């Protein structure tokens, strides 16, 4: 398997890694219908998802979109600096499929 | 309990995560690295602030001494507070590290090396044009169970911290003998002291993140999810 | 997809965005047959519910509702302060569908 | 739906409200087979449990018991105080049907 | 139902209550096969099991054994104490049934 | 059952036991299709990954991976030491069998 978040990141089609090496600047959650899913913003401007599940997911995948948005309202709530994004940029806001944080 | 009477007010402190050393925005910032070194802080003095430079936050032993010192160095606010601390770990005796080199024994100060975390933080008496209103307003985020129990740091694990230099005496006899940093008693010795220093904070800090984070740790339903 | 809560809520009938910026004052929760759900006040006064899982709400909800129910708990626990949320007003009290935080 | 607990809790037969108002002294967990609970003192003597589920639960009911369980073990643990009990007094000790937090 | 953990405890064979009144030393957690389970010891010396889910295990069980992890990670987190356990002594290391927290 | 991580190490073909004693250096998570995982590092220079879920995993893993994960996510978070890693060697990176912290 890869072992970073470049390589991880470099066996998709349209994607493209940020590095944002900043903490969460506001965490939206939504229950409304069809639009279920969560949207974080940065301080330098930038907006990303994690996207509704549909029918671009595998089944593997619905636990793991559970898990990223646990993720990102811990990482948000603590304050935690996010090292660097995986996001597919055919989706807008551009949509989240990685992350990574190191101290 | 110990106390320090500061300028800074409860919003700002909360802002930082707590009362800093100079020159360190916020408690967990590991970006603009402080120097830390007890001889150093323990010596230099400050205008408009009571000890605070050199990695530590010196606080005294009782609300009248805190007073005192507040009176001589506050002066000229129309307000300012005493913050009422919980004893920990993170704190030092000045007087015990240092020995028969404590600088300023009679002030008989206990510092924190790297700040104290609002969490640690008890409450605090406002102080108006010098005097002292009597309310100790509480501070909400205080962790009684935490702090409950706990101490300052013995002496015995602050002596290998002292920070003197290379050179200086203390580094050849007892108890100090027995813990000198590598290359004391050349650089290395200071920069083992600020390495050492580090450690021992980072450790603290990593105590205080186990109490504060886990409030938001959400457990899962496994068999749900799987 | 929005970008943003107000943007979001626009997409709906029956919805208003509510600017919290302060800290939940109580929190209710109840496992009463019928009625498992959740009530936050603010200092404003201001009452609102998660509603019980219904036939309003589609298969995807359900999960995103449980998440709401969470994240409630979290903010009013550690004091966290909410920006914004976006409610149903066709319901007493009015009913979350969506919630945002900052800084 | 009910704006408070008391509201809430009026809804039902064998029901009473506590005013409580301080934190949790213990708690207790079990995993024994038929005894799936949590029981919760206070220091004025008052014990509560979270039932066992079983045939008065409804369906509904089997996910807020699992979340009111998970609520008595972070307010314990954060040392928050609870405001109000709604409880079943037809059980020994006193079942808890919702619970109450403030400020 | 019980009203304390000595109680409860009682009412089981094979079982022994242990006074603990200190926090978790180790903390050893596992996910390889056959093998999925907690570990935990003290100060004392006293080592302790929540065991893997098995045909001695009821249904109703599964769902407990999680919950019993969940709160011996976060104990052993949060360094709280523990006052008292309940353990079924006729394994190695001894199994977890109930655990009993008071401040 | 085993009684240590080392004892419980020894009873799989291809493992071995790492003593770290140090916190994770950087997190990595990741929802994308076919790689949902997690990969850690440690400043000594070792990678490891708890693995995408597959064949090689019997039914009561899947219920272990996910915990791994939550725990290496609050463990990541708090900057709390791993002691000792219990990994497979077989797979690059090593993948994780089982972990223990203290104190
Ligand atoms: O999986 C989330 C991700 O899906 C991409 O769509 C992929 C899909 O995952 C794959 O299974 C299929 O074979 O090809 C699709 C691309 O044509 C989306 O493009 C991406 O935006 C995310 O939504
Ligand atoms: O989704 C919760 C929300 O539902 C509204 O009702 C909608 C429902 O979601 C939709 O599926 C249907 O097509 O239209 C309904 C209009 O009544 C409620 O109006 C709202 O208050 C919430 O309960
Ligand atoms: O819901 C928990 C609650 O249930 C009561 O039992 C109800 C039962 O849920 C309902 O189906 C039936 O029609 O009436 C019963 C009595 O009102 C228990 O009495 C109460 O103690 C709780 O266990
Ligand atoms: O529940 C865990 C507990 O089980 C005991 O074994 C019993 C079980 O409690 C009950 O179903 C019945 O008495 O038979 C089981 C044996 O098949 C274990 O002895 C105890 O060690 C725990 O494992
Ligand atoms: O369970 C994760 C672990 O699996 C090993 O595969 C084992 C497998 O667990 C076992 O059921 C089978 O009978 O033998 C396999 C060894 O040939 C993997 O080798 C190991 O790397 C992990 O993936």
């Amino acid at each position: 398997a890869p072992q970073t978040i470049t390589e991880l990141c470099s066996e998709y089609r349209n994607t493209q890694i940020y590095t944002i090496n900043d903490k969460i600047l506001s965490y939206t959650e939504s229950m409304a219908g069809k639009r279920e899913m969560v949207i974080i913003t940065f301080k330098s401007g930038e907006t990303f998802q994690v996207e509704v599940p549909g029918s671009q997911h595998i089944d593997s995948q619905k636990k793991a979109i559970e898990r990223m948005k646990d993720t990102l309202r811990i990482t948000y709530l603590t304050e935690t600096k996010i090292d660097k994004l995986c996001v597919w940029n055919n989706k807008t806001p551009n949509s989240i499929a990685a992350i990574s944080m190191k101290n | 309990r110990l106390y320090r009477a500061d300028s800074r007010p409860p919003d700002e402190i909360k802002r930082s995560g707590g009362l800093m050393p100079r020159g360190h925005n916020e408690y967990f910032d590991r970006g603009t690295q402080m120097n830390i070194n007890l001889y150093d802080h323990a010596r230099g003095t400050q205008t408009g602030f009571v000890r605070y430079d050199d990695g530590y936050v010196s606080t005294k032993l009782s609300l009248r001494s805190a007073h005192l010192a507040g009176q001589s160095i506050l002066s000229g606010y129309s307000t300012y507070y005493i913050y009422v601390i919980a004893t920990a770990p993170n704190m030092f005796n000045v007087n015990d590290v240092l020995g028969v080199y404590s600088p300023h024994p009679y002030e008989q100060e206990v510092s924190a090396l790297g700040g104290i975390p609002y969490s640690q933080i008890y409450g605090w008496y406002r102080v108006n044009f010098g005097v002292i209103d009597e309310r100790l307003h509480r501070n909400r985020e205080y962790r009684d169970r935490y702090y409950r129990n706990l101490n300052i740091a013995p002496a015995e694990d602050g002596y290998r911290l002292a920070g003197f230099p290379p050179d200086h005496q203390a580094w050849r006899e007892e108890p100090w003998i027995h813990h000198a940093p590598q290359g004391c008693g050349g650089d290395t010795c200071n920069e083992e002291t600020q390495n050492l220093s580090t450690i021992y904070l980072r450790e603290y800090q990593s105590k205080v993140k186990r109490q504060i984070f886990s409030d938001y740790q959400s457990e899962v339903d496994i068999y749900n999810r799987i």
